C-alpha cells in the first residue's frame, strides 16, 4: 500500500479527512480480478470483456445480499428487534468481504 | 444448369465429402509443409451442421481426422479461422487469456449486396451475366494492388457461392500481420464512402495517387461494355436523374436536354464527358472519374479482413441455396470466369454416379482443382526458395 | 420411516482414533420437558473422495518417457485397481469418471478435464 | 548534438558516486525543466528557442567535446541522467506524461539541428533496417512519389532525401494513402519519417515508464534515493 508523506505541522483551519469505502474489496470487483480472470504463473488485469469468475461471483452475491438487507431496513411498521437484527447481519456481510482480500495476500 | 434441389442436399453432402472434396490439397495448404510446430493442429475451423446447429472451435491431428470427422458430420457450412497458440479443440484446457489468435490469412470479401444502388439488372441478392463485370473489376483492382502495391504474391480468390468473391492472402509474412495493419490495407484499398444513404459517395482531390489512378485505368477497359450497354445507366430520366445527383446542380439543365435529344446511354456518356469536361476547365473535381468510381470500384467489408480471428467460408465448400461449388479463381482468365457454369454439387455427384482416387478428375470439378494446385505449387516454391536458400 | 430434527452448533472429528466419523453437537426440542436439551449426533461412513489427473500419454515413470499409447480413463483405473490399490492396502472402493474444473496454484493442470473419482473408507 | 541523438534503450551498467548520481539528476532535470519553459514562452521553430535550448544543452554539459572511443563526456551525461530520471518520473501518471512530454520535445530539437544528411546515417545504423534510394530510382519514380504525397504544393520533389521503408512501419501513413507503395515498400521524406520516430518513441517510452514503476518497490527502501523519488520539485 502507498503512504503519502505527512505534512508535519499545525493546522488553523479545518481538515477534511476523506477516505475510500472498502478498497481492495471493491477493486476485486471493478477490475474483475480472480483465480480465473487474471493471467498468472505483477500480471495484467484481464480485459473488461471477460465474465466474472468464481471469486467475483461470490463477492457479487456478497453485496447482492447487502442490497436486500439495506432495503428491508427501510421497511416501516417493522419489528424493533429485527431492527437490531438486520443491523448486525449488515456489519457481517461487510467484514467477510473486506478480508476476502486478506485471504489472498 | 438444372434446378438445384435443396432437399437432396443431405444425400449429396455425404457423397461429396466422401469421394469428391480435395482433402489432399486442403491439408497440404493449411499445413504449409509442416515447416512449423502445429500450424494445422492449431488451426480453427467452423461447421454448421444439421438443424442449423453451429459448432466452432474444432481442431484436428492430421489429414485423417479431417476426413473421418467431416464424413461423420457432413456439414452444410465450413469455415477456416486462424491458428492459435493452443489446440482449438482444447481451449477448455487452458487458462482464460493464454488462448488467443496469433495468425490467419488476409482475406477480402466482396459481395453483390454492396452495390444495391448501382445495378439496374439484378435485385440485391442475385446476379447474372449482365452485372458480373463488377466482380471481375473488383478482382483485378485489388489483386492488382495486393501484388503491385504491397508485394503479396500468393492470392487465392474463390467463388463465394452466389453473389461475390473472396481473397486469400497467403504470403508467409502476411499470415502474421497485426490487425492494425490489416485495417490499414483495406483503408488504402477503399474509396466508396457510403454514408447513411448519401447520394455522392466518391470524392476525389486534385492529386490522385497511383492506385486510385491505376484503378481508374482498369475501370476504363470495362466501363462502356458494362455500364453503358449492359446496364444502360442513362436511358431514362429516372436512371439519369440518379447520375446527375453527383454532378453540381448548375450542370443538370444542359445535360438534361443533351440526353433528351440523344437515343442511347453511349451518346449520353460522351455528352457529360463534354459538359463536365467544360465544367472542369473554367472551374477540378474530376467529375468523369468520381462517377465511374461510385459505380465500378469494389466495396469491402472492414470487419472481414480486419479480424485476425474471423471465420470465413472455406474454399470448395457447398452453397445450400444455389448448390454451386465455392471454386477458386483462375486469374490468367478473370474476364472469362463464369459463375453460371460453376459445377453444382448435385451436378458433380451425378457425374460420379454416371461412372489412388482421382475421380474429382472424372467430374467437372477437376478444372478448379488444378488452379488450386498451381497455387500449392507456387507456395512450394516460396518455402523451397525462401528457406532452402 | 423415522426421523428427527435438531439445530447444531459445533462439531468434531477424531481422525487418529475414529476416522470417517464426525460428531455434531447441538440442540433438540422435547415436548416432555417444555425446553430444549443438549444433543449429539454421530455421523459414520464419510468416504474419503479422491481425484486422479489422467496423463495425455502413458509414461514409463522410471526413465521418464512415453510408450506411444494414448491415455484413457480405463487406463488410469487399472493402474490404481492393480498397482496403487494393493501397494497401499485398499480392498474395496468406488471409481467414477467425472468432469471437474480447476484454477489454482499447481503448474501444468487443465482448468477442466476428466478425472478418476475414487472413494474409499476413511479407515 | 553529434552522435548525441540516442534512443534511451538498453540500461547503463556502469556505476557512479552518489555525487554524480545526484548531480546527473538535478542537472538532467534543469534541462528538461528548461525545455518546458522555452516551449511555453516561444515556439518550436524559432531561433531564440533553438538557440537558448542548445545554449543550456551546452551549459549543462549535454552535447560537446570528444574522447577515446569509450568515455564521451556528454554522451554519457545524457544516457544516465535520462534513465536515472526515469525513477522519479515513473510514478504519477501526471509526471509520466510530463516527462515523456519534455523528453520528446528534446529528441525533436536534437533532430531539428542535424542536416538532412547526418540524420540519415543515424537511422541506417540505429534500430536496424532503413534504406535510401539513388537519384536513379529517385527520379524514375519521382512523379509517382509526389502524387502519393499530401497537399504537397508543386511538382517539386526537392533535394530532400527520400527513404524506403517496410509498408508495415508506415501504416500510420499508407492507411490514409499518404505515400507511394511498391511491392511492399513505402517512400517517405524526412518530416514524416521523423514524426514516425517521435511517435514510436513516445509509445516505447511510455511502455518503459510503466515497467519502471512495477519494479520500483525494490529501491524505495534505499535512504539515499528519497530526496529524488520524493523531492525533485518540493
Ligand atoms: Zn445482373
Amino acid at each position: 500500500g502507498l503512504v503519502l508523506d505527512p505534512k508535519v505541522g499545525f493546522y488553523d483551519k479545518f481538515i477534511l479527512l476523506l477516505d475510500f469505502n472498502s478498497l481492495y474489496p471493491s477493486i476485486i470487483q471493478e477490475f474483475n480480478i480472480c483465480f480465473t480472470t487474471v493471467q498468472r504463473v505483477i500480471p495484467e488485469l484481464p480485459d473488461p470483456s471477460l465474465e466474472m469468475g468464481i471469486l467475483p461471483r461470490e463477492i457479487r452475491k456478497l453485496v447482492e445480499r447487502r442490497k436486500q438487507v439495506k432495503q428491508l431496513m427501510k421497511q416501516q411498521d417493522l419489528n424493533p428487534d429485527l431492527i437490531l437484527q438486520y443491523d448486525i447481519r449488515q456489519k457481517a456481510l461487510k467484514l467477510t468481504a473486506n478480508s476476502m482480500y486478506g485471504c489472498l495476500g | 444448369m438444372e434446378t438445384f434441389d435443396p432437399t437432396e442436399l443431405p444425400e449429396l453432402l455425404k457423397l461429396y465429402y466422401r469421394r469428391l472434396f480435395p482433402y489432399s490439397q486442403y491439408y497440404r495448404w493449411l499445413n504449409y509443409g509442416g515447416v512449423i510446430k502445429n500450424y494445422f493442429q492449431h488451426r480453427e475451423f467452423s461447421f454448421t451442421l444439421k438443424d442449423d446447429i453451429y459448432i466452432r472451435y474444432q481442431s484436428f491431428n492430421n489429414q485423417s481426422d479431417l476426413e473421418k470427422e467431416m464424413q461423420k458430420m457432413n456439414p452444410y457450412k465450413i469455415d477456416i479461422g486462424a491458428v492459435y497458440s493452443h489446440r482449438p479443440n482444447q481451449h477448455n484446457t487452458v487458462k482464460l487469456g493464454a488462448f488467443q489468435a496469433q495468425e490467419k490469412e488476409l482475406v477480402f470479401d466482396i459481395d453483390m449486396t454492396d452495390y444495391d444502388d448501382v445495378r439496374r439488372c439484378c435485385s440485391s441478392a442475385d446476379i447474372c451475366p449482365k452485372c458480373w463485370t463488377l466482380m471481375t473489376m473488383a478482382i483485378r483492382i485489388i489483386d492488382r494492388a495486393l501484388k503491385e502495391d504491397f508485394g503479396f504474391k500468393h492470392r487465392l480468390w474463390v467463388y463465394s457461392g452466389r453473389r461475390g468473391v473472396h481473397c486469400w492472402v497467403c504470403d508467409e509474412s502476411v499470415r502474421k500481420l497485426s490487425s492494425a495493419v490489416r485495417s490499414g490495407i483495406v483503408e488504402y484499398l477503399s474509396l466508396v464512402k457510403g454514408g447513411q444513404d448519401v447520394k455522392k459517395k466518391v470524392h476525389l482531390s486534385e492529386k490522385i495517387h497511383p492506385f486510385i489512378r491505376k484503378s481508374i485505368n482498369i475501370i476504363k477497359k470495362y466501363f462502356e461494355e458494362y455500364a453503358l450497354v449492359n446496364q444502360d445507366i442513362l436511358e431514362n430520366k429516372e436512371s439519369w436523374d440518379k447520375i446527375l445527383a453527383l454532378v453540381p446542380e448548375t450542370i443538370h439543365d444542359e445535360l438534361q436536354q443533351s440526353f433528351q435529344k440523344s437515343h442511347n446511354s453511349l451518346q449520353r456518356w460522351e455528352h457529360l464527358k463534354k459538359v463536365a469536361s467544360r465544367y472542369q476547365n473554367n472551374i477540378g473535381p474530376w467529375l468523369e472519374w468520381e462517377i465511374m468510381l461510385q459505380y465500378c470500384f469494389p466495396r469491402l467489408d472492414i470487419n472481414v479482413s480486419k479480424g485476425i480471428n474471423h471465420l470465413l467460408k472455406s474454399p470448395f465448400s457447398v452453397h445450400p441455396k444455389t448448390g454451386r461449388i465455392s471454386v477458386p479463381i483462375d486469374l490468367q482468365k478473370v474476364d472469362q470466369f463464369d459463375p453460371f457454369t460453376v459445377p453444382t454439387i448435385s451436378f458433380i455427384c451425378r457425374e460420379l454416379d454416371a461412372i489412388r482416387t482421382r475421380d474429382y478428375k472424372k467430374t467437372s470439378l477437376a478444372p478448379y482443382v488444378k488452379v488450386f494446385e498451381h497455387f500449392l505449387e507456387n507456395l512450394d516454391k516460396s518455402r523451397k526458395g525462401e528457406l532452402l536458400k | 420411516e423415522q426421523v428427527f430434527h435438531f439445530y447444531w452448533l459445533d462439531a468434531y472429528e477424531d481422525q487418529y482414533n475414529q476416522p470417517g466419523v464426525v460428531f455434531l453437537f447441538g440442540k433438540v426440542w422435547i415436548e416432555s420437558a417444555e425446553t430444549h436439551v443438549s444433543c449429539c449426533v454421530m455421523v459414520k461412513n464419510i468416504e474419503r473422495t479422491l481425484y486422479f489427473l489422467p496423463r495425455e500419454m502413458k509414461i514409463d515413470l522410471n526413465t521418464g518417457k512415453e510408450t506411444g499409447t494414448p491415455i484413457s480413463m480405463k487406463d488410469v483405473y487399472e493402474e490404481f485397481d492393480e498397482k496403487i490399490a494393493t501397494k497401499y492396502k485398499i480392498m474395496k472402493f468406488k471409481s467414477k469418471p467425472v468432469e471437474k474444473n480447476y484454477a489454482f496454484e499447481i503448474p501444468d493442470v487443465p482448468e477442466k478435464s476428466e478425472y478418476l473419482e475414487v472413494k474409499y473408507s476413511a479407515e | 548534438y553529434p552522435h548525441c541523438l540516442q534512443f534511451y534503450l538498453q540500461p547503463p551498467s556502469e556505476n557512479i558516486s552518489l555525487i554524480e548520481f545526484e548531480n546527473l539528476a538535478i542537472d538532467r532535470v534543469k534541462l528538461l525543466k528548461s525545455v518546458e519553459n522555452l516551449g511555453v514562452s516561444y515556439v518550436k521553430g524559432t531561433e531564440q528557442y533553438q538557440s537558448k535550448l542548445e545554449s543550456e544543452l551546452r551549459k549543462l554539459k549535454f552535447s560537446y567535446r570528444e574522447n577515446l572511443e569509450d568515455e564521451y563526456e556528454p554522451r554519457r551525461r545524457d544516457h544516465i541522467s535520462h534513465f536515472i530520471l526515469r525513477l522519479a518520473y515513473c510514478q504519477s501518471e501526471e509526471l509520466r506524461r510530463w516527462f515523456i512530454q519534455q523528453e520528446m520535445d528534446l529528441l525533436r530539437f536534437r533532430f531539428s539541428i542535424l542536416p538532412k544528411d547526418k540524420i540519415q546515417d543515424f537511422l541506417k545504423d540505429s534500430q536496424l533496417q532503413f534504406e535510401a534510394i539513388s537519384d536513379e530510382e529517385k527520379t524514375l519514380r519521382e512523379q509517382e512519389i509526389v502524387a502519393s504525397s499530401p497537399s504537397l504544393s508543386g511538382l517539386k520533389l526537392g533535394f530532400e532525401s527520400i527513404y524506403k521503408i517496410p509498408f508495415a512501419d508506415a501504416l500510420d501513413l499508407f492507411r490514409g494513402r499518404k505515400v507511394y507503395l511498391e511491392d511492399g515498400f513505402a517512400y517517405v521524406p524526412l518530416k514524416d519519417i521523423v514524426a514516425i520516430i517521435l511517435n514510436e518513441f513516445r509509445a516505447k517510452l511510455s511502455k518503459a515508464l510503466a515497467l519502471t514503476a512495477r519494479s520500483l518497490p525494490a529501491v524505495q527502501s534505499d535512504e539515499r534515493l528519497q530526496p529524488l523519488l520524493n523531492h525533485l520539485s518540493h
